[PDB]
DNA sequence: GATTTAGCAAAACGTGGCAT
DNA sequence: ATGCCACGTTTTGCTAAATC
């Protein structure tokens, strides 16, 4: 009591966002992986959702999507490489996820100059993003 | 003394999952970290092994040993977030 | 050749509640 | 407060295909 800064239910989750961000560049790091960094999937999901506002598994995909998108525009790293690097089983898989998220094919997104920061979830996950 | 050694772990400018997780283990000063056993700290159900690289970097680049007892590290004003 | 796509199935997940 | 099932959902996985 007598703090007016952070919440007890918040501090227990205020060590998951950073964990994911520093573990999504290569590994999958979903609820099951974050289980060793918090609690059981079904419990962590509930706690994460009631803190950040978004779902864990949802957040993982959302952040990875925008991260790859940036590397498709700023960098010229091959789609197949980015896929395998980010934990995707195949380029086809990444193409599916990207298309069902940004609605634009990964290869086209790389050439689309009109496309910018749209549907780009940031490593905050607390205020709409 | 070292300018960053007397700084909060949350404001050491490291990676993502490192500085923020360290201040969640009652560590708000690097002085505690240098006297902390990595074998236990990195085993905490949250701390990542990828953070060890940055943590060890701070100690190594400062000439600090694992669990090196400091004569004086906590000043007058020492609070948490 | 490269990219994108066809479906199918599963896995987890989305949550609610439940249990301790 | 911690653990769990179920229902459902998304994704996933999988073989291929199609387009560029």
């Amino acid at each position: 009591m007598t703090m007016s800064r952070r919440n007890t239910d918040a501090i227990t989750i205020h060590s998951i966002l950073d964990w994911i961000e520093d573990n999504l560049e290569s590994p999958l790091s979903l609820e099951k992986v974050s289980e060793r960094s918090g609690y059981s999937k079904w419990h962590l999901q509930r706690m994460f959702k009631k803190e950040t506002g978004h779902s864990l598994g949802q957040y993982i995909r959302s952040r990875k999507m925008t991260e790859i998108a940036q590397k498709l525009k700023e960098s010229n790293e091959p789609i197949l490489y980015l896929a395998e690097r980010y934990g995707f089983e195949s380029q086809q898989t990444l193409t599916r996820t990207f298309k069902n998220y940004f609605d634009v094919p990964p290869h086209k997104y790389r050439m689309t100059n009109m496309q910018g920061e749209s549907r780009f979830l940031h490593p905050l996950n607390h205020y709409n993003s | 003394f070292d300018p960053i050694l007397l700084r909060p772990v949350d404001d050491l400018e490291l990676t993502v999952r490192s500085a923020n997780c360290l201040k969640a283990e009652a560590i708000h000063y690097i002085g505690d970290l240098v006297q902390r056993t990595e074998v236990e700290l990195l085993k905490t159900p949250n701390l990542g092994k990828k953070s060890l690289t940055e943590i060890k970097d701070v100690l190594a680049s400062r000439g600090l040993s694992l669990g090196m007892r400091l004569e004086n590290w906590p000043p007058a004003s020492i609070a948490d977030e």
